[PDB]
């Protein structure tokens, strides 16, 4: 099952490959209960992987999945987006395939 | 076979935000488009000489 360290390692590998960054960081808004998001890449996941990502914990035990309601203000929301983890903005594809 | 009878016509062209802000009154709803990266990620057809 995926964990925080796997995402950090994937980001490190992509930085080594000199892959360009798709998007930019977001600075917070003035509204209460709004937090910054420093995610600069995009990830595609199926709809049935989302609960596991939501239950994910970071290195210090805090929540790792940040919902779009927090940073909808002072930022833009890509179509189909559900949240952000670490450097990645997670986009849910309804018809994503898998090996069974 | 006569252009004056045509009911609709569609043209796809290339613009930047400066042209759209030339006339602020005419164009609305520009905030949704993300100009920080390529928000028209797809540009169907539009055969252009631009590399």
């Amino acid at each position: 099952v995926v964990s925080y360290k796997n995402l950090m390692r994937l980001d490190q590998i992509l930085t080594e490959n000199r892959t360009p960054t798709q998007t930019t960081i977001i600075t917070g808004s003035r509204m209460i209960d709004t937090k910054v998001i420093g995610a600069t890449r995009v990830m595609y996941v199926g709809s049935e992987l989302v609960p596991e990502l939501k239950a994910m914990k970071d290195l210090f035990g805090n929540k790792a999945f940040i919902e779009t309601q927090h940073y909808a203000d002072a930022g833009t929301i890509m179509n189909g987006e559900v949240g952000s983890i670490d450097k990645f903005r997670i986009i849910q594809v309804p018809e994503m395939l898998h090996w069974a | 076979g006569d252009i004056n009878k045509a009911m609709f016509a569609i043209v796809s062209f290339e613009t930047c935000k400066a042209d759209l802000l030339k006339e602020k009154d005419r164009y609305h709803n520009l905030n949704k488009i993300d100009w920080q990266s390529s928000a028209p990620v797809n540009e169907p057809d539009h055969a252009t000489t631009t590399p």
